[PDB]
């Protein structure tokens, strides 16, 4: 899935 | 970036074994974008299925990293007569039989395999869909897998990659044991597989806070 910017 | 290759794969397998076999489990809490994702995917793909000169066929597709079948259910089964799925996580393939419902009767094979170990059968697929899974392979295994996919395409068939792109370089996610690569790295690995880039699109209208998502159509 998509990922929140770290 | 990947120090120990065996641990890169084993940590990811362990992570996915305990994720709920649900849409929100597939998308890490982003279940609310699933339909937005699928709608863009459908518009990106449908161009190639138009009658046109060298039309891509509609007999069979392969969904790689398919999970419970989120994409198989709402993108691929409505467009292809038969679909095969491949995923490493046994619990997701078991749940897919229930999640896909009645039209899931048209899923032929539920392959349980890591893509790094999987060989799609020659001359089998009009479309090979690879979404949100390339970050679980090493660079070399990704290039080798893409070459094997090329050999399994029917005439006029395509491979589609849809994934997250990093701003710069390669970023390892220690939670799920995956890498996020920048666009230039991804394009380089695609080219190295001997694939031509036919279409490319950055997805719109996704949440502000997530990495950019790109789709690539290849053959
Ligand atoms: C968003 C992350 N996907 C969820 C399912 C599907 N891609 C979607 O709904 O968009 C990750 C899926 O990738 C499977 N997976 C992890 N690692 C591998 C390997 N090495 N080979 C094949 N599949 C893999 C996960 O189990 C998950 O279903």
């Amino acid at each position: 899935g998509p990922k929140r910017i770290a | 970036v990947i120090e120990d290759e065996k641990q890169f794969y084993s940590k990811a397998k362990t992570y996915w074994k305990q994720i709920p076999p649900t849409v929100d489990g597939m998308l890490g809490g982003y279940g609310h974008i699933s339909s937005i994702d699928i709608n863009s995917s459908r518009k990106f793909l449908q161009r190639f299925l138009r009658e046109g000169p060298n039309k891509t066929g509609t007999s069979c597709a392969l969904d790689c990293g398919a999970g419970i079948g989120r994409i198989t259910k709402r993108l691929l089964l409505p467009l292809f007569r038969e679909v095969d799925m491949v995923d490493i996580t046994e619990d997701f393939l078991v749940q897919a039989k229930t999640y896909l419902g009645e039209e899931g009767k048209r899923v032929r094979n539920y392959f349980c395999c890591g893509l790094q170990d999987f060989t799609p059968e020659p001359d089998s697929y009009d479309v090979i869909w690879i979404q949100w899974v390339i970050g679980h392979l090493t660079d070399q295994h990704l290039a080798e897998f893409l070459r094997r996919c090329k050999g399994s395409l029917r005439p006029n068939g395509i491979i589609v990659i849809k994934d997250n792109m990093a701003q710069e370089g390669v970023i390892l996610d220690d939670v799920d044991s995956s890498v996020c690569r920048d666009l230039d790295v991804v394009r380089r690995i695609i080219c190295s597989a001997g694939l031509s880039l036919l279409a490319e699109e950055r997805q719109e209208n996704l949440p502000d806070e997530i990495y950019h998502v790109y789709s690539f159509a290849l053959r």
